[PDB]
């Protein structure tokens, strides 16, 4: 029967500083760290904020909606006394929310079933279940070469202008086991991308089980910090307290990390590479590590954080640290997109740490792992031999290298290439992969085990 | 009234200034320099003054205006040139009798002496009127006729009194609204803060293409009316002449030409040339300048005013979008806007982030480009305007790895990458076909199926030819052209033909100043049919060298398709292209 | 296909018929539990919570 | 191909027509609960105004609200802002309030409790006080309307559990 | 008549501050100032009696940070007296400057009298109103084929010369000054030397004397041994003299800003002395703004018969155009003239590489009336065929001469006869635009009429 308790809040009107996205108070009474405040502008509009740091009396507050128009004399900051709690409900599925969790679907405020903290609590590693249930994404380059297990944090690394939105929408549309709830978290995407995702979910019938948290480019930039946490605590609710299978589709984590850099730069902190906060690894781990299955629950959080490599560079801090936390990646290649391959997934930098567990040995088929290994080996040989043939002519390339060039052509053109709305079952993709591998003689196929090779070639 | 405490370049920390809001506008100094508060550290309020700062003393007064940087919208701007803070440069020159920009000049943004012919709208006394509703129209000029007088957004209520038809100036009352018992008086103009985007009922997916006039831009990498665009490139690549040739010959109902960090000679060229140019819209040959307003911020003008110029131009574009005109705002250099932001940040002492550009640069660029888009206007009657932002990024050193270029590529949908290799050798437009892309190709399929059904197929074929030739040339530069097959010879020859005749379009010649969509489509038909005929005739068994020697007449006829003057008309030009194809098949059949 | 697409209004009426079923239950629950919920809210609002901060 | 694409577009536009009708009917149900919820708080606001008009059981309530706000401020001086109706009661119980703050906070009693000349809005505020800093900077909107707003924001899950049964699909 | 000088007869006493709080690098932090101006130029007196000028760069409350042009060596806090003039840096300008030689700080090193000032103008100037501008449509026939036919200089253009350390950039700009003239009918050069050596300064001065230009030139010599901080103000002083002359006296002024690379180097040194943004390659983030405030002072204005043409001589640090100085200068100015080491080592003079060069004012000032009707088409075709020649030379070096096509062989022949005959001139041979166009048409007549795909059919029929 808790909740029936009123605790009056301290309006302050003691603002002492506005340095970019931050607001500094001066006479807070026992300031609480990571506390949510409600700034009341001189115009009367209310902007929420989060206490980022505290001193004996000061409290640096980051305003989510931006600090434009914040006066120093007529601005009153009201301390709620608790970290940001989003009102979650089972009826929250099917609605569209702003970057701060406020509905924007012309509907009522979500009728709270419980108030969950955005940061949540760290799941006990002993309480986690190893995700060993493959998801058939329909895409050949993912179902065959980098498999996704139900409960995996596998991002999509795609530069600007690549169809990462289309690939992720395809994955959401067709993500059955070899129905999913979707918690889509737009962070800084343009209205075109937001409309694309919303309309695709509506056309595929996913709005009945999708909760979109849209924070567009027009929306304020400090709300990019808050949007993924709201989406992920919604997913954690739906998957652990209601035992659903959730597919969190956080997009533009590069935009989220840019918001982090903007917040960090206003605090004059010690920066990391390219100016990003030194604790960006910690923040990205806090966001990405909210995926997987727990013992008592029959639900899961599959995480596919779309990520925009700023200059198609893996070495950039955002893709690097994400690779570090996430367990895999789906590398979308600008070169493949220019060649016209869809999906332009480059299978060499792409990886899936849970493929070896979720693939093969009766889970999908006996040949899945060996076929994927052989495909990766032959694609790498083809790329290296194509570079060698371009540099030192075709004489350097041997018979195996010429065969690898032919395989690479027929592999990019026929295996990787897959139009949207085309569901390639893992078995069909494996059959196509074997047809690709039959270009080589039985002897030249190296990584294929002799038993599988005899049984399938 | 505060007092100046610290002055360092474009930033001015002002003391004894409690009560100043963020991004408010203050009149720093005795000359009333326009400024904007960036920080409020206690009573100090760091101000970016939008004018030259030299001469400011400690203790100078700083008035708080109480309102943000507000661009003044209304009838009058159509054919004007502004100074970033929307100071009419013509009025400044007439008032000061000098050739310089006086410091702190306070000329009105919209001329008040001019009397405007107001015609009342459908709204009458007692009718509830909301933000954006058109309560009247005024005839501005022969091209922008019926300049719809919109009720300011955020203003609602019932019409207590509406002025009848007649002649009014901007100071005169036009309409009176009573809301919650408080009468509000409305005039022909209204100010709108540049930072806050103008509201619309609902933004729409842009479907109609913005016909640039350039052949490569129209065909290979099209842009829709309401789509964010980007033209990165080094100096001399042609990102300013593309902007000018898009502001002259596009189908946009209005142009907002914004120059941030550009030469004053460029804006002077626009002033001299646009009146002498004419457009066929509205059923008569009206001068182009009657539909284009200019926001001129020369590169030696105050640094802080480049953001003001960008925001003023985009708010003018949003206002005309709210009136319902398919406007296209043309920022001359978002790169120089970014450099101005970096200079202000460095003066502020903020953290450098990437290359010194402040960490909020990507967010500000994303917001500015999100201002674009085809949208249904806020108020009734229903109308669907558009703002096609086409901003020419200017990366330092001609390298597209600059943070401003990367952020702009992330936010925009059309990337008109310019190559300085093609900028040299006078291959204009210097669009790099390899790296350039347009994400509106798929959404333009409706317009193409309606008007020119084979146009996407032809552009796909041209892209395939160009990519194949790029690969073949990369091979040839190392292993010679002897080993190529006859099909590869045809591919290279026809791609050289395309790059030298179709893709390259001289923007200062009479024939290729404006290559309309029908002429471009016919030219694609000619080139693709020539390539297909050569491929078929060689596949039949003809030797390519002798075939080219025989069909040099057809090849030169195709290469001379540029000179077909679009002024001859759609029918006459199409007749000349129809005979070209007939003269092409017969010659290839004969050989 | 356009002829088969006809019937949106009938579909809307059928959907509203199902919605009208739940609205009656919502109204009945509100009317039944209004007294208890209001009593609890009043007691909580007027209850004294005088206490200093822990720190 | 155009006919197949048009059929797919018509099929896709068929699902959207059912989806939009489904979402609108589902949001009508959701807005019904919020309308029923707002009826409770509207009835609660009327009942709260009744407690303030008693003037006999309000004095124990009114004194508690000031002490509850005073204990949060933890300062020797304050500026109580009450309705023009309640100023006489506040002046009557000033000494008791000061003694209670001195006793409930384990600190020397309140130095002074000024009643501001400015008063609360009669229509907007049903009852209570707004205790403010001695400098009038830090204030506590401890009014009955503000307390009801805080309760409506906080105890919403408890209100849901009281009205409706626990969610069927909430295992943990 | 002129009421501006009426306010001249006024005496304004100057506060003498001994309160030098601190000195660091090129800056002196000076406290207890009474209402410091933001850009006042102060006369700082050393204990040794030396007087160095300095201008305040930042002003806190009763505190002004002065940067001194000569340098802070020898400055003391007990004895150095700083005399605030109360006004920005103003150069005494008059028509008597023409024919004089001035130092980097504007003081005359000509062994003559101080300038009998006709007016005092702030060196920083003011931006010209874009509505007041006139687009330069009057072509200058500099006598150089590469600069007159391929490129073209209109009168108020900003057209730098991009060169390297050893290239004859000084000789080419000296050739332009002694041959510059309106194509369809005199220039009062204003020379600004920043960081150049005595050899270069003497070369330019003697060239002006030989050509007879020194009667109408003002020289602002800031040699390599002169203070580096005043390389900032030397182009400002020269351009303020040019603005005075042109816009007020109604003169046509050539402005030669030699070693804008050295100007940018001084700018970078000053910026790095402070805690400022590094832009690119260490150059300040506002280097675009500063170089623009320098360059964009040129041009023509409405209602006045004067004009300013700028030829900033620029030294490319590593012969690359992607360096910050050349890149920003190309972004700001209305073209560039590219002196090439690959041609200088080939022996060509002038060693102007045409492909990297550009003139943004060729469209205007090229036409049927301003020049011969074929000029634009001929220039474009020559550019195209020169690039084909470069590509054919590369392909010849790769796969031998035999593999080249007929067009490639013709293009190599055109490249040879173009570099050796068209570009190459004598140091004192001036070629009229029509002469150079006739030579260009011969070089195009090397090609068949069919391959000349750049020329409009009417021009090709009337000129081939
Ligand atoms: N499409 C074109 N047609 C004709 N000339 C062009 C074209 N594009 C560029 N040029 C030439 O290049 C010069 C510089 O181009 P500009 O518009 O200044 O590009 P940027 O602003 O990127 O330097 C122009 O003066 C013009 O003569
Ligand atoms: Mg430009």
């Amino acid at each position: 029967e808790q909740g029936f308790n009123v605790k009056p809040r301290l309006n302050y009107n003691t603002v002492s500083g506005v340095n970019g996205p931050l607001v500094i108070l001066e006479k807070v009474k026992f300031p609480r760290y990571n506390e949510i405040v409600n700034l009341t502008l001189p115009d009367g509009t209310v902007r929420q904020g989060q206490v980022l740091e505290i001193r004996g009396d000061r409290a640096i507050v980051q305003v989510f909606e931006g600090t434009s128009g914040i006066d120093v004399k007529k601005t009153t900051v009201e301390f709620t006394g608790e970290s940001l709690r989003i009102p979650v409900s089972e009826d929250m599925l099917g609605r569209i929310f702003d970057g701060s969790g406020r509905p924007i679907d012309n509907g009522p405020k979500v009728f709270a079933e419980d108030y969950l903290d955005i940061n949540g609590s760290p799941i006990n590693p002993y309480a986690r279940i190893y995700p060993e249930e493959m998801i058939s994404t329909g895409v050949s380059a993912i179902d065959t070469m980098n498999s996704i297990a139900r409960g995996q944090k596998i991002p999509i690394f795609s530069a600007s202008g690549l169809p990462h939105n289309e690939i992720a929408a395809q994955i959401c549309r067709q993500a059955g086991l070899v129905n999913f709830s979707i918690v889509f978290a737009a962070m800084g995407v343009n209205l075109e991308t937001a409309r694309f995702f919303k309309q695709d979910f509506e056309e595929n019938g996913s709005l009945e089980r999708t909760s979109l948290f849209l924070n567009l480019a027009n929306d304020p930039t400090i709300e990019r910090i808050i949007t993924p946490r709201l989406a992920l605590t919604t997913a954690e609710y739906l998957a652990y307290q209601t035992e659903r299978h959730v597919l969190t589709i956080l997009t533009d984590m590069s935009s989220y990390a840019d918001a982090l850099r903007e917040v960090s730069a206003a605090r004059e902190e010690v920066p990391g590479r390219r100016g990003y906060p030194g604790y960006m690894y910690t923040d990205l781990s806090t966001i990405y590590e909210r995926a997987g299955r727990v013992e008592g629950r029959n639900g899961s959080i599959t995480q596919i954080p779309i990520l925009t490599m700023p200059n198609d560079d893996i070495t950039h801090p955002i893709p690097d640290l994400t690779g570090y936390i996430t367990e895999g990646q789906i590398f979308v290649d600008r070169q493949l997109h220019n060649k016209g391959i869809y999906p332009p997934i480059n299978v060499l930098p792409s990886l899936s740490r849970l493929m070896k567990s979720a693939i093969g040995e009766g889970m999908t088929r006996k040949d899945h792992g060996d076929v994927s290994n052989q495909l990766y080996a032959k694609y790498a040989i083809g790329k290296d031999a194509a570079a060698m043939k371009a540099v030192v002519g075709e004489e350097a390339l041997s018979i195996e290298d010429k065969l690898s060039l032919e395989f690479l052509e027929k592999f990019e053109k026929t295996f990787i290439t897959q139009g949207a709305y085309e569901d390639r079952t893992v078995f069909e993709s494996l059959d196509q992969a074997w047809s690709l591998l039959r270009i080589y003689p039985k002897e030249m196929l190296n990584r294929i085990s002799p038993k599988i090779l005899d049984e399938f070639y | 009234y505060g007092a100046i405490y610290s002055v360092s370049g474009p930033v001015v920390i002002a003391e004894n200034m409690i009560g100043c809001a963020m991004y408010e506008l203050v009149k720093v100094g005795h000359d009333n320099l326009v400024g904007e508060v960036i920080r409020i550290d206690g009573d100090k309020a760091t101000i970016q003054v939008y004018e030259e700062t030299a001469g400011l003393t400690v203790g100078d007064p700083v008035l708080r205006t109480g309102k943000p940087l507000s661009v003044e919208l209304g009838p009058g701007l159509m054919e004007t040139i502004y100074d970033g803070i929307q100071r009419p440069l013509k009025a400044i020159k007439e008032e000061s009798q000098s050739i310089y920009i006086p410091r702190g000049i306070d000329t009105p943004a919209l001329d008040r002496t001019i009397k405007w012919q107001f015609t009342p709208g459908k709204f009458q006394v007692g009718d509830h009127i909301s933000g954006g509703d058109i309560y009247g129209s005024v005839f501005e000029n022969s091209l922008i006729s019926s300049h719809k007088i919109l009720l300011p957004p955020r203003s609602r209520g019932t019409i207590t009194w509406i002025a009848p038809a007649g002649e009014y100036t901007l100071d005169e009352k036009i309409l009176e609204v009573e809301f919650d018992g408080k009468k509000s008086d409305f005039t022909l103009y209204h100010t709108w803060p540049v930072r806050v985007p103008r509201p619309v009922t609902e933004k729409l997916s842009a479907d109609y293409p913005l016909l640039t006039g350039q052949r490569v831009l129209d065909a290979l990498f099209p842009c829709v009316q309401g789509g964010t665009t980007c033209i990165p490139g080094a100096f001399g690549c042609g990102k300013t002449v593309i902007s000018q040739s898009l502001s002259k010959y596009s189908n946009s109902d209005a142009i907002i030409y914004v120059g941030c960090g550009e030469r004053g000679n460029e804006m002077a060229e626009v002033l001299m040339e646009f009146p002498e140019l004419y457009t066929e819209m509205s059923g008569t040959k009206e001068p182009i300048m009657k539909r284009t307003t200019l926001v001129a911020n020369t590169s030696n003008m105050p640094v802080a005013a480049r953001e003001a110029s960008i925001y003023t131009g985009i708010t003018l574009a949003e206002y005309f979008r709210d009136q319902g005109k398919n406007v296209s705002m043309i920022a001359d250099s978002s790169s120089r806007w970014a450099e101005a932001l970096r200079e202000i940040s460095g003066r502020l002492g903020e953290m450098p982030a990437d290359q010194g550009f402040p960490a909020y640069l990507g967010a500000k660029l994303a917001s500015f480009y999100e201002r674009a888009g085809k949208a249904v206007a806020l108020g009734s009657p229903d109308r669907t305007g558009s703002v096609s932002i086409v901003a020419a990024v200017s990366p330092a050193g001609g390298d597209f790895s600059d943070p401003v270029t990367t952020a702009t590529l992330g936010i925009t949908q059309v990337f008109w990458g310019l190559d300085k290799k093609l900028a040299q050798r006078k291959h204009f437009p210097s669009i790099n076909t390899s790296v350039s892309y347009s994400k509106y190709t798929n959404v333009l399929n409706k317009f193409y199926d309606s008007n020119y059904p084979e146009f996407p197929v032809l552009r796909d074929r041209m892209k395939e030819i160009l990519s194949n030739a790029e690969e073949l040339e990369q091979v040839v530069q190392l292993v010679g052209k002897s080993a190529l097959s006859d099909s590869d010879k045809i591919t290279l020859d026809v791609a050289t033909l395309i790059k030298e005749d179709f893709l390259q379009q001289n923007g200062y010649s009479t024939y290729d100043a404006f290559c309309p969509i029908w002429k471009t489509f016919d030219m694609m038909r000619a080139f693709i049919s020539y390539h297909d005929e050569a491929q078929k005739a060689v596949a039949n068994g003809a030797n390519w060298s002798k075939l080219a020697d025989s069909t040099g007449d057809v090849k030169h006829a195709v290469s001379s398709s540029k000179f077909f003057e679009p002024s001859r008309g759609e029918k006459e030009v199409h007749g000349e292209f129809e005979k070209l194809l007939s003269t092409m098949q017969e010659r290839f059949a004969e050989s | 296909e356009q002829k088969n697409a006809g019937g949106v209004g009938e579909l809307e009426k059928k959907a509203e018929a199902g919605v009208q079923g739940e609205l009656a239950e919502i109204k009945k629950i509100a009317e039944k539990k209004k007294d208890d919920v209001v009593k609890i809210l009043i007691e909580t609002v007027i209850k004294p919570s005088a206490e200093v901060h822990i720190n | 191909g155009n006919f197949k694409s048009k059929l797919k577009k018509a099929m896709l536009s068929q699902q959207i027509t059912k989806s939009t009708i489904a979402n609108k009917m589902r949001l009508k149900v959701l807005s019904a609960r919020e309308q029923s919820l707002d009826g409770i708080f509207e009835e609660t606001k009327e009942k709260l105004s009744g407690i303030a008009n008693n003037r006999d059981e309000y004095k124990p309530i009114l004194q508690s609200l000031i002490v509850e706000a005073l204990l949060k401020l933890l300062e020797p001086k304050a500026i109580v802002k009450a309705l023009e109706r309640d100023v006489d009661l506040i002046e009557s119980m000033k000494d008791d309030i000061m003694r209670e703050y001195g006793e409930k906070a384990q600190r020397a009693p309140l130095e002074e409790i000024v009643i501001s000349n400015d008063y609360l809005n009669k229509d907007l505020v049903s009852g209570g006080v707004v205790v403010s800093n001695a400098s009038d900077k830090i204030e506590i909107n401890n009014t009955l309307e503000e307390r009801l707003k805080l309760l409506s924001e906080e105890a919403l899950p408890a209100i849901r559990l009281e009205l409706y049964g626990p969610s069927k699909t909430r295992k943990f």
